[PDB]
């Protein structure tokens, strides 16, 4: 964990009632993002940050 | 020259036609939502980077991240941008990548495969969050050791009008850089707890999301432009094609009904 | 012995341009997709031939093994001309035997199958 | 069939099929060797089918108001009315229903094109009832397949209300074989829909609505059915009583 | 004058007195501040233009008190009384017990507890 | 043909006539038409195309003496469906089994049309409302696909509906669940035939449907029996 | 037309002579051309196509005693413009009234739509 | 036509148009039971136009030097210059002027497609003049129309150039019905425009520039037209001195 | 067209220009379509290339000249061959495509390559 990673989880402890939780705050409380490390071409599993 | 082929020839047209047609109001409907997420991306970077406009922070190996998305269909966004990145590349053949969005990759990874040591994945979907934004930052921090370079560089296209767009690039400086700059100690920061760590990794953060939210609204735009365009130039062939069509169409009753002639003189 | 070498080379083939397909929309391909497009890409250029330039089922089935199993794949793709040859004169002066048998017993077990595997490994280092 | 247009009643004729009556002449006229034409066709095949279609008629007073109605079937291949007897039907027809493969194999059964259907006679032939709630029917359907190829994330609470709409309003129009609803049965399903008592219920269970809410209103509410019926309009008041009725179910 | 700034939403893009929870203690800025940079901890944040008193809730973040003497905050999200018992602690009784074991996880869930320990502070 | 009327007829049972190729019947008398003195009708054929076929099929029928069961193979010229002859075929028919070439290019046997083939029996009064929900829905499924499909080479999947997702990731199962090998075509498939029970396919089906495979290679659906094969294969290739 | 002819050439007057519709005196011509042993032309039209239109179009025009002017009503086969039966008619033709249901459902009455309907005058 | 070819003087024929004379000999090839060939007309149909056709000719010195000179008027479809009657034509006269229908609903009349239209004899017969001032217009202009259809990717430097020549030229090529225009009265308009004394002017200005240049031509530089007219060249003198013209007249 | 009558070299040529050719036609509908953005950078090359073979395959006639406006050139056999050839070999890339139009062999590319650069 770091700064930018650590405020997340306060962000997302805030993010997380029913009601005031709109359409754009589920959104922005996921991703579908998949990190690959690539060596020379390419490497490693690609994992869900 | 066949009914069938011209038939169907019009209808894998009719349909690209209309589908393109679809993503320049998908697109709208996406502009503004998009134009929104960037004028609080500015906003809150203007706060930020106001800092270091006062403390007339410059640089003293290196850290490329270049950011755009995983679909085409935006015109030239992916490529003019990978071509902002040869242009600076030059002087630096040793400067570590991460891209993010795979297109960049495509571009970036034909032209200088080793330098890409990572690549971000599913990106312009949705607009940018500060979530990925911030854990795109933490892996920066954890396997490629941002914190460790002398210089780092973020590559994203800003947006200028819904017209055209311009390759930018903004730097990065670490919690070292920030601390031996021209001014300092303008600000009366407490040089107690980690400060110069964090601003440096919130900073990370944040000036991409920035630049995200920028690459994004520009993409987008460029998006419901090369549509447009692509519709437009699809009508004309369905045009030039319901011409044929007619024709041929004409020609098959003709051609049949001489066949009945000839077959009813003998 | 063209037959087993040859395992579901035209439906394999079918699901390389299945695939040749996915590909014009500027994709991105996992492992699997991308390895089997690379493959058939040299399988078809292992199907071109000259004219006035046919070849014996035992100079043929070498060949279709290589392709098939994927001692090809690891190679640059505008060779697999000059590999054709090379690889048949190499099979013709060292490994001879193997071509005596299939031509002779037009069929293959387990024995001429890893001599053959054995062979051709041999051979992919130059 | 004219004998009871003849004699003050009511007769419906369906010709089934047209299509293969004129293949039927056809033979007849090349084997007479008369001169054949499009698609080997001789020249009076239209003169067949109008001489043969102009005989269903809504008679005057004076000669005793018996009608004669007719259902003429065509069958098209590959969906070409520009073929020569479509064509030809066509023309001399008033108004066409036109059946789809695909909409059949979605499940929109009957498989009735909307917009490729039409009744040139339309409202003057229509229980008054049914064109009141109908009115609009006509009209978000339209505007339903107009905005059809967005049914495929980000679109305006004006969208997503459009495409909502419509794909209950069709749900509605699908109905089973062998089971033709009476029209105090057809326009309170239609009234639910047109004004938005379907909305907030989960696509698949459209049909169980029409079942359940049908019998519901025959329990309780009798009486909005037999008004319907008996008087062929919808007061301001049947259509209060209507509305009701309507989300008093919706809720239950 | 004043900047509040989250990413989503910016707030407050003329200031007599605002209140910010800094590294450890809660500064009331004051109208000719010396330039200050300090780090934003989870807590509440108050404004002031006449006697007008309004509070929101910090996730955490930035704040800088400029050259041009006017401030900056910077959050990630943000009300608190006007944005709530029932919504608090729902998922904080499988904060602890997601805590948890070990991968190395149980940090992430760790930095749960402190945070809604000071989200149900007021 | 008046061999097997003479079984249904005299022998009082069940006959089974097999016709390959009845299309082959209207040809023939189409080559000798001209030269018998006829002026030619659409596409070429005979001027009695229609009534020549009546002729011979409303004699290949199920009486009131006995049952005949008969199956005809019908080529369709150039693949257009609407080409007179298949065309006057199709209303003669119970049940029409329509083969298709966009399906065998898939590597699909048998390459049933799952969508253009049609029964007189598919009728829940007949086969039971499941049996025929599961049908519908079958078709449902392969028809969203295929409608899809324009969208599937230009935006990719990536722009799809979670539902729709779902869907066209079923769909694509329960299209190589509709393969099977034949046993008369071990040849050209190097795999043992399968039979199948109905019971056993409504059943495999109506599963796939409810989604209880989901988590199942694609792969695993092709050319096997039922939903028992399926769980088999899926076991090898994880292996 | 014979009748219209009437009030023109002896009374004197401007005279309207509705056709609806045109098309279909074409396929008239088509069917009577087939019956007489005709072998038909491009598209199954008779090979008197234009004559035919000739005979019956060159009476309408403009005498010194007045003048016949008539309003026909047009269809168009397939929506095909080129096809023989339209493309004889516009030959004749002066100009288009285009009535659309466009201009109608925004309630404009008489339904003419200004950027279709076209005039050579 | 003819008489006049074979008695030293000049005829111009228009054939308005062979469309309508083909259909004509269709119908009566027809109706002589000849066999239809491609969209119905008879094998003889290329031989009816060409040996028309053949008959206009320029005569020889010992013929008297006479001339008839055709102007075939043809009719396309849909624009379809591939149709079997254009193209039998095309493979008879020495060249075509195609006239699009999209120039000419955008207001562009003349509506002549340059990059279509070609004359494969006329180039010797040109007046010096405007051969001069028509310096690779030819291979320019229907150029030009490489970048206009390409334009609508970059706000280039080079290629904004001929997209600003080109709009002009075009303008230039415009001309009124009734109103033909003496030679004298063309180069100096051609002139003043390959030569980019009109890039400065607006476009809904070109019109009226075109009226009023001529005037000022007339009124004060009309030794020069003569000369234009009276030698049909331009001497480097006569071609300076029209640059002088040029010059000041655009400056106001 | 056969290496036993032209050489395998000549052969080749023709042969690799005629798939560049081929390529750029499959193409065609995308590029018009949708432009040339949408294609990988192999195609977006080849595509590049294609059009500038496309234009060296231009000549002029003598017997054109009134259409040209241009002398007639001519070109040796021997000189086609390797002209194309360097094409293919990439050496020409950095060329723009209106160098290749309407001129003779390679020493004319050059030539008017520097005409348009001045």
């Amino acid at each position: 964990i770091s700064y930018a990673a650590y405020l997340n989880v306060a962000a997302q402890a805030i993010r997380s009632k029913t009601e005031l939780q709109t359409a754009s705050v589920l959104n922005r409380s996921q991703t579908d993002a998949f990190y690959t490390q690539y060596k020379n071409a390419s490497e490693p599993t690609p994992i869900t940050k | 020259a066949t009914l069938k082929e011209v038939e169907m020839r019009l209808k894998s047209i009719k349909n690209i036609e209309k589908i393109t047609k679809t993503m320049k109001i998908v697109a709208s409907t996406r502009l503004s939502k998009a134009e929104k997420a960037k004028i609080s991306a500015k906003k809150m970077d203007e706060a930020e980077q106001l800092f270091y406009k006062n403390a007339e922070t410059k640089n003293l190996k290196e850290l490329i991240v270049a950011i755009t998305s995983d679909k085409g269909l935006c015109g030239s966004i992916h490529s003019q941008l990978a071509k902002a990145v040869r242009r600076h590349l030059n002087d630096q053949p040793n400067a570590d990548i991460v891209t993010i969005g795979d297109k960049i990759k495509m571009q970036l990874l034909r032209t200088h495969p080793n330098n890409i040591k990572l690549s971000i994945n599913g990106i312009g979907k949705d607009a940018p969050t500060f979530q990925e934004s911030a854990l795109i930052a933490d892996k920066l921090l954890s396997v490629m050791k941002a914190g460790t370079y002398p210089k780092i560089s973020i590559f994203y296209n800003d947006p200028v009008s819904s017209l055209s767009f311009e390759p930018s690039e903004k730097p990065i400086f670490n919690a070292k850089t920030i601390e031996q700059s021209p001014s300092f100690g303008k600000f009366e920061i407490d040089t107690d707890a980690n400060v110069p760590r964090d601003l440096f990794e919130y900073t990370l953060a944040n000036q991409m999301l920035t630049a995200m939210a920028q690459g994004y609204a520009a993409e987008i735009s460029a998006r419901r432009n090369a549509m447009d365009n692509a519709s437009k130039n699809a009508g004309d062939m369905i045009n030039r094609y319901s011409i044929l069509y007619n024709r041929t169409r004409q020609a098959v009753i003709t051609n049949e009904l001489v066949d009945i002639i000839t077959g009813a003189s003998s | 012995a063209l037959k087993q070498v040859a395992g579901s080379l035209k439906l394999f083939l079918a699901q390389y341009r299945e695939v040749a397909a996915s590909a014009q929309f500027g994709s991105d391909l996992d492992a699997s997709t991308k390895q089997t497009l690379v493959r058939g890409e040299r399988l078809t250029q292992l199907l071109k031939q000259n004219q006035y330039s046919p070849l014996a089922t035992e100079e043929q089935v070498p060949l279709i093994y290589a392709g098939v199993n994927g001692h090809l794949d690891g190679i640059e793709l505008s060779r697999i001309g000059e590999f054709e040859s090379s690889f048949l004169s190499y099979l013709k002066s060292n490994h001879n035997e193997l071509l005596t048998e299939i031509r002779e017993k037009g069929e293959l077990s387990k024995e001429l199958l890893a001599s053959l595997k054995s062979a051709t490994e041999s051979f992919v280092a130059t | 069939g004219e004998w009871f247009r003849d004699n003050g009643k009511h007769a419906l004729i369906v010709y089934d099929d047209l299509s293969k009556q004129a293949v039927a002449y056809r033979q007849l006229s090349l084997l007479l060797r008369r001169p054949p034409g499009r698609e080997a066709y001789p020249g009076d095949v239209f003169y067949l089918h109008s001489r043969l279609l102009e005989r269903a008629a809504k008679l005057s007073e004076k000669e005793g108001s018996g009608s004669l109605t007719a259902l003429p079937v065509i069958e098209t291949q590959g969906g070409d009315v520009s073929a020569y007897i479509p064509t030809n039907v066509i023309s001399i027809t008033d108004g066409q229903i036109f059946l789809e493969a695909e909409l059949f194999y979605k499940g929109i059964r009957p498989a009735i094109n909307v917009g490729l259907s039409v009744s040139r006679v339309g409202s003057a032939a229509q229980v008054k009832a049914l064109k009141q709630v109908a009115g609009s029917l006509k009209l978000f359907l339209a505007q339903y397949r107009e905005v059809a190829a967005s049914a495929q994330s980000d679109l305006d609470a004006s969208t997503k209300q459009t495409l909502v709409r419509g794909e209950r309003l069709t749900q509605l129009l699908k109905q089973n074989q062998y089971s033709p609803l009476a029209t105090e049965e057809q326009v309170p399903l239609i009234y639910a829909g047109v004004n938005g008592h379907l909305d907030g219920i989960e696509l698949s269970r459209i049909g169980e609505f029409e079942s359940s809410f049908l019998s519901y209103l025959k329990s309780n509410h009798n009486e909005l059915l037999t008004e319907i019926r008996e008087k062929g309009e919808l007061s301001k008041e049947l259509l209060a009583s209507l509305k009701s009725a309507t989300e008093s179910f919706v809720a239950t | 004058k004043l900047q509040f700034a989250l990413p989503h939403e910016t707030l407050y893009s003329e200031v007599t007195q605002v209140n910010l929870p800094a590294k450890s203690g809660r500064i009331g800025v004051l109208a000719n501040h010396v330039p200050t940079v300090e780090q934003l901890l989870p807590g509440v944040v108050e404004v002031m233009e006449g006697s007008n008193s309004k509070k929101f809730f910090i996730s955490g973040g930035f704040a800088t008190v400029q050259p041009d003497s006017q401030l900056c905050v910077t959050a990630i999200e943000a009300p608190l009384e006007s944005f709530s018992e029932n919504i608090k602690n729902l998922l904080a009784e499988a904060k602890k017990n997601v805590s948890s074991s070990d991968a190395r996880e149980a940090a992430e869930a760790a930095i749960q507890v402190e945070v809604l320990e000071n989200l149900q502070s007021v | 043909l008046t061999i097997a009327e003479y079984f249904r007829d005299e022998e009082g049972q069940d006959v089974l006539l097999f016709i390959d190729n009845i299309f082959r019947f209207t040809q023939a008398g189409s080559e000798v038409s001209a030269l018998l003195g006829r002026i030619p009708s659409a596409v070429g054929y005979q001027p009695t195309l229609a009534t020549d076929m009546g002729l011979l099929q409303e004699r290949i029928t199920t009486t009131k003496k006995g049952s005949v069961t008969s199956v005809q193979a019908v080529y369709v010229p150039a693949d257009d469906l609407t080409d007179p002859a298949p065309a006057t075929t199709f209303a003669h028919l119970d049940a029409t089994t329509v083969l298709s070439r966009g399906i065998s290019e898939l590597g699909i046997y048998p390459a049933v049309d799952p969508l253009d083939s049609k029964s007189r029996l598919l009728d829940a009064a007949v086969v039971g409302q499941e049996h025929y929900d599961v049908a519908s829905k079958v078709q449902e499924t392969l028809q969203t696909y295929k409608s899809l499909q324009d969208i599937i080479a230009i935006l990719g999947m990536d722009e799809l509906s979670e539902q729709d997702k779902l869907t066209v990731e079923r769909a694509r199962k329960i299209q190589r669940f509709l393969s099977q090998p034949f046993a008369v075509a071990e040849v050209f498939t190097g795999i043992p035939g399968k039979l199948v029970r109905l019971k056993d396919t409504v059943a495999s089906f109506k599963a796939v449907l409810e989604g209880k495979y989901d988590n199942i290679p694609e792969h695993a659906f092709y050319m096997v029996g039922g939903i028992e094969d399926v769980v088999a294969k899926a076991e090898k290739l994880a292996a």
